């Protein structure tokens, strides 16, 4: 338990921290990368095993790729010259994130759940029945979306 | 994964290492058959990880019934879901490719390196496509249910012949063609270490890889196939091959992608509708008869 | 409970992100970050509530790649020609 | 399904895999640019997507029968309106 | 069920659109649109709940508003790009979906189904087009992370992701006020409004009417759902109503005063949500999207990527009944008797009062009064001395429909004893 997730949530906020630190658009995404690696593993350990395949498949391996695609084919890393800086802001960046970090500790303080459940790891097996079933308007309704969003993003670039 | 036994800790890692070696040693002879029969962080990292991610995910693949490693397990990890980590795996590697162009700095270096990952990727998601329809059939995504029921009701490819199809010709088709010394080299062994590991996936899923009808001996009939395959593959290498990617993506998709998972709502109809599984045999057996009749012409 | 607070410090730190990045591709990519905190949070709560809250972050998952398409779609096509990305390079629109 | 062995299993693998990677690598020290390249990317992140979908049917199919079928049907026809129109579109 | 209607003819358009020509396409939508319409108006008082889909009188009023919204900004853009009608199309199916839950999930997914093509349609392609579709997109995003993040504390302090879950203590608290972040935004709330002003100037005008009338309107719809607490309900009202009238007087373009116009607006319309009383709202809205409707066809007459106030000066001499229309429309969004604001306007304080929020509704009425400045300035201005100004003087269709949509309004001046009856679950 604590002895993996320990260094688990270590690394998580760490590769977090990365994300939003470094000055490289490539090694942020690819830390972004390693953090949904872990993620992944972490879903495992939290008994939602296919939700952690899907994140290593579609978030880790397929988005942000797209986003290294196409930072790489603009430019990536050398965006960030510029030096507007805005330095008085950084710590109120900070300081707002500090904020948005307090209240939801608060929130989430005082919880006594039972983390107890049967829930048999995140299996497709036992995931599918839900999805189409209880789920299917929701999950068809997300269908449409992919639609009209592919057909907004082509429409949305289609040069001429 | 429950029905299959669970090795210490100690075995599973030395198993990966004998694995690991093996397939290196067995990438090494491949290349030398291959020319006898022709007679600045990044840079460093992407290269890693191509290796890594190829070297990765063979170890799924059973090469016997369990306890027969003398005493062990011929695989090295078992895990329930199965087919989905062959995909995991098989992105990184791309990532590597990529990354390694734009690493280079140079136009085209990176380009050509974004045709070769897409198109990687493409196929690599095609054969996804194709192993939807026989996994309808098993009803597990887990490696040994699916090798045990071509063992019971019988090599898949009697079933899902085209999607069987689409699965050789799309893995088969990524053998074709399209300092930096070392960097070639590396990314060239992942590439072989990636082939020789669809050598043995091919017979593993639509055949009945290793699990004969007859002499049930436990790793000739997998290393045999293996070696069918991986054949089949060295004589695409050394010819070279011409593909050239525009044709190949119209190819891929436009005919093989949609074939894929228009065979699977076929499939998936059949196994809703619970009529029999024969109606998969008579179905492939004419899907059979037309794809390959229609080539004799 | 132990992972629902790193759930919560991850969205703050997407906040930052978001607050900090000069260049649109990664304020969009904190935003991404902060999406991924409250998936973990779901997955904790689906644990504890009985594994609806995993259907529900893979639908989420789905929905963040739609508006992913849609965003870097919008980011290239403004951006193409043009020069650098830094978000604050249009101003035009004043209150 | 599985025991969470195999999991640990497949980590340590990895880690054999990785160390080796890093020997072999210690062996070596002895206008229209997006276009394409974007749509047939954002193309993979979506049928990522419609797979990532489709497993979760392709196991419990036949217990979710016709309707759950119906299900799948439709979902996978909406999003191929979507490719056929990307493709209908053309991609070059 | 309309639903039905408007996923065959998305989904249907989507590929023949290919084989037809823009044109047709745009007949196409418009039918469409018109028999989801249409379908509502047959199921008056029907309720129909199949999954976490539910319409009531809710749905009802406020996608027959959203899906007017989508109508009339159909009809004026004739520009042939079949995915610019498409769009609008996908955009209103979302905008359906959206006031048709209490599912935040599928909520969640509706509003990305609305404000994805959105983002798109704010491109004339126009350097402050792309502007405003950047902007809208960043905050749109960095709102929906917020939203999800409720839901998923939602999720955290009850078992559903189901508005109607009986709630916590703290945890429901910080729920409620991160789902409210999100659909505030989604409604430009304060301080969650920013977006509204640089979106509206720099859209293109009539997709510009089809935000600020059918947005809000869901928007709103789906606020109806959420349990807005007492507090966060002032405090969104307060800061939305001063912002908008007060930062509305330093307009000199016409758009942008419209959309701080719409931020005091919503803070009018937030009062409602003191009871909830829906009623009242789709009263409101209905005066709302008429007018406000009105406003930006008359606009679009004008300039579609940008109007000076100066512009609106003489539209009376030019066409007499664009001008009555307009000025008419400028008292009903005053909120001045006997025209059909001023009952929205009281129905929503009438709640404000009858929840007892006394200073947060004298704030409202004062800074209200104060809105009699801008209003005036352009109603008013129907009749000034015309400056040299572009004026497509419209076809029958855009004529008739200002005329009448503008007629309508003193109608239900004189009598919103007649849709007023049943505004509510439809007897
Ligand atoms: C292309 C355009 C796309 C737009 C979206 C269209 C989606 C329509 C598909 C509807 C199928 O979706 C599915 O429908 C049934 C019944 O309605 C739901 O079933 C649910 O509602 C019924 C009725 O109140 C309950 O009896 C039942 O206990 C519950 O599970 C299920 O939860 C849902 O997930």
């Amino acid at each position: 338990m604590s002895l993996l997730e320990g260094l688990a949530l270590f690394l998580l906020l760490l590769s977090g921290v990365l994300v939003v630190t470094l000055r490289n658009a490539i090694h942020a995404a690819l830390a972004l990368i390693l953090n949904f690696l872990v993620l992944a593993g972490v879903y495992v350990a939290l008994d939602a095993r296919f939700l952690g395949f899907i994140q290593v498949i579609v978030y880790a391996g397929a988005i942000v790729v797209l986003f290294l695609f196409v930072i790489m084919l603009l430019f990536a890393a050398q965006g960030e010259i510029g030096f507007d800086p805005l330095v008085r802001s950084r710590p109120l960046a900070a300081l707002l994130a500090l904020g948005v970090a307090g209240i939801l500790a608060a929130g989430l303080w005082g919880l006594d759940l039972a983390f107890t459940q049967d829930l048999k790891g995140g299996l497709p097996q036992a995931l599918g029945p839900l999805l189409y079933g209880d789920w299917l308007f929701v999950l068809l309704a997300v269908g449409f979306l992919l639609m009209a969003a592919t057909v907004v993003a082509v429409a949305l670039v289609e040069p001429g | 994964t429950w029905s299959y036994p669970v090795d210490p800790y100690w075995m599973v890692a030395l198993k990966a290492l004998l694995v690991v070696v093996g397939l290196l040693t067995a990438f090494a002879f491949m290349t030398l058959i291959e020319r006898r029969l022709l007679a600045r962080f990044l840079f460093v990292l992407a290269p890693l990880i191509s290796v890594v991610f190829a070297l990765l995910a063979f170890g799924l693949i059973p090469f016997g019934p369990p306890g027969s490693f003398f005493g062990y397990q011929p695989w090295v990890i078992n895990l329930d879901l199965g087919i989905l980590y062959l995909f995991a795996v098989s992105e990184l590697a791309v990532y590597g490719i990529f990354l390694s162009g734009w690493a280079s700095g140079s136009k085209y270096s990176l380009l050509g390196s974004l045709r070769s990952s897409a198109s990687l990727i493409s196929y690599e998601l095609g054969l996804g496509l194709a192993l939807l329809a026989p996994v309808l059939l098993v009803g597990s995504l887990n490696l040994n249910d699916i090798v045990n029921w071509q063992k019971e009701h019988g090599w898949l490819f009697l079933y899902a012949f085209p999607a069987f199809l689409v699965y050789l010709i799309a893995s088969m088709a990524e053998a074709a063609r399209t300092y930096s010394s070392i960097k070639w080299a590396l990314f060239q062994m992942a590439e072989y270490i990636h082939f020789i590991t669809a050598s043995a996936l091919i017979p593993t899923l639509f055949l009945g890889g290793w699990t004969m009808p007859v002499l049930e001996v436990p790793y000739l009939w997998m290393f045999l196939k293996i070696a069918f395959f991986l054949f089949f593959f060295i004589w695409i290498r050394a010819t070279w091959f011409r593909l050239r990617y525009d044709q190949l993506l119209r190819f891929g998709w436009g005919f093989l992608f949609p074939l894929a998972l228009l065979w699977f709502l076929v499939t998936a109809l059949v196994v809703a509708l619970d009529l029999p599984r024969t109606y998969l045999l008579y179905l492939s057996a004419l899907s059979f008869l037309v794809l390959l009749g229609a080539v004799l012409y | 409970m132990s992972y629902l607070l790193t759930s919560a410090l991850l969205f703050a730190l997407g906040v930052y992100g978001v607050l900090t990045r000069r260049t649109a591709i990664l304020v969009f990519l904190s935003i991404e970050l902060m999406l991924n905190a409250a998936n973990l949070s779901l997955v904790g709560f689906a644990r504890a509530y009985g594994l609806d809250g995993q259907v529900a972050a893979l639908m989420v998952i789905a929905v963040a790649a739609a508006e992913v398409a849609v965003g870097l779609g919008l980011i290239v096509a403004i951006f193409r020609h043009r020069e650098s990305t830094a978000v604050d390079d249009l101003s035009e629109l004043r209150g | 399904m599985a025991p969470i062995q195999e999991y640990v299993g497949t980590l340590i693998y990895v880690g054999v895999a990785l160390f080796i990677g890093v020997a072999a690598l210690l062996v070596g020290a002895l206008k229209r640019f997006p276009v394409h390249f974007y749509v047939v990317a954002m193309l993979f992140i979506l049928f990522d997507v419609e797979v990532a979908f489709l497993w979760p049917y392709a196991v419990s199919a036949g217990g979710l029968g016709l309707y759950g079928f119906l299900g799948v049907l439709a979902f996978t026809l909406l999003l191929f309106v979507g490719f056929l129109y990307e493709w209908w579109k053309g991609v070059m | 069920m309309t639903l039905a209607i408007l996923a065959v003819f998305s989904v249907a358009l989507t590929l023949l659109g290919f084989v037809l020509p823009p044109q047709g396409v745009k007949r196409a939508t418009l039918l469409g649109l018109a028999l989801a319409l249409a379908s509502l108006l047959l199921t008056w008082g029907k309720p129909f709940a199949f999954g976490p889909y539910a319409v009531d009188g809710v749905s009802q009023v406020f996608t027959l508003l959203a899906l007017l919204g989508a109508l009339w900004t159909v009809g004026l853009v004739r520009s042939g790009r079949f995915e610019f009608y498409l769009l609008v199309l996908y955009a209103a199916l979302g905008m359906h979906l959206l006031a048709s839950t209490r599912h935040l999930l599928l909520m969640l997914v509706a509003l990305e189904a609305l404000s994805l093509p959105l983002y798109a349609l704010a491109t004339w392609r126009r350097g402050q087009g792309l502007e405003a579709a950047l902007k809208y997109f960043l905050l749109g995003a960095l709102a929906a992370a917020f939203f999800l993040y409720g839901a998923a504390l939602f999720y955290g302090a009850t078992g559903s992701l189901v508005l109607g879950a009986p709630g916590e203590g703290p945890l429901y608290a910080l729920a409620l006020g991160l789902l409210l972040v999100g659909l505030g935004f989604k409604a430009a709330l304060a301080p969650f409004h920013f977006w509204t002003p640089d979106v509206y100037q720099g859209s293109p005008t009539p997709v510009v009417l089809f935000m600020a009338t059918s947005v809000k309107a869901a928007a709103f719809a789906a606020l109806l759902r959420v349990a807005a607490p007492p507090e966060a309900l002032a405090l969104l009202v307060a800061l939305s109503v001063v912002v908008g009238n007060l930062a509305a007087l330093a307009q000199k373009e016409a758009k942008r005063l419209l959309a701080y116009s719409s931020i005091a607006h919503a803070g009018y319309m937030a009062l409602a949500l003191y009871t909830g009383n829906a009623q009242a709202l789709g009263f409101y809205l209905l005066t709302y999207v008429l007018a406000t409707g009105l406003a930006f066809a008359v606009l679009s007459q004008i300039s579609p990527d940008r109007v000076p106030l100066e512009a609106l000066r003489g539209l009376y001499r030019k066409d007499p009944l664009l001008g009555l229309a307009f000025l008419v429309a400028m008292l009903s969004l005053l909120g001045l008797p006997p025209l059909a604001g001023f009952w929205g306007k009281y129905l929503a304080f009438a709640e404000a009062a009858r929840a007892g929020a006394w200073g947060v509704l004298v704030l409202a009425l004062v800074t209200s009064a104060v809105s009699a400045y801008y209003y005036l300035g352009l109603g008013l201005a129907v009749f000034a001395r015309p400056e040299e100004t572009p004026f497509r003087p419209g076809p029958p269709w855009a004529r008739a429909a200002v005329v009448a949509a503008g007629v309508l309004l003193l109608a239900l001046g004189l009598l919103p004893g007649l849709v007023l009856p049943a505004l509510a679950a439809g007897g």
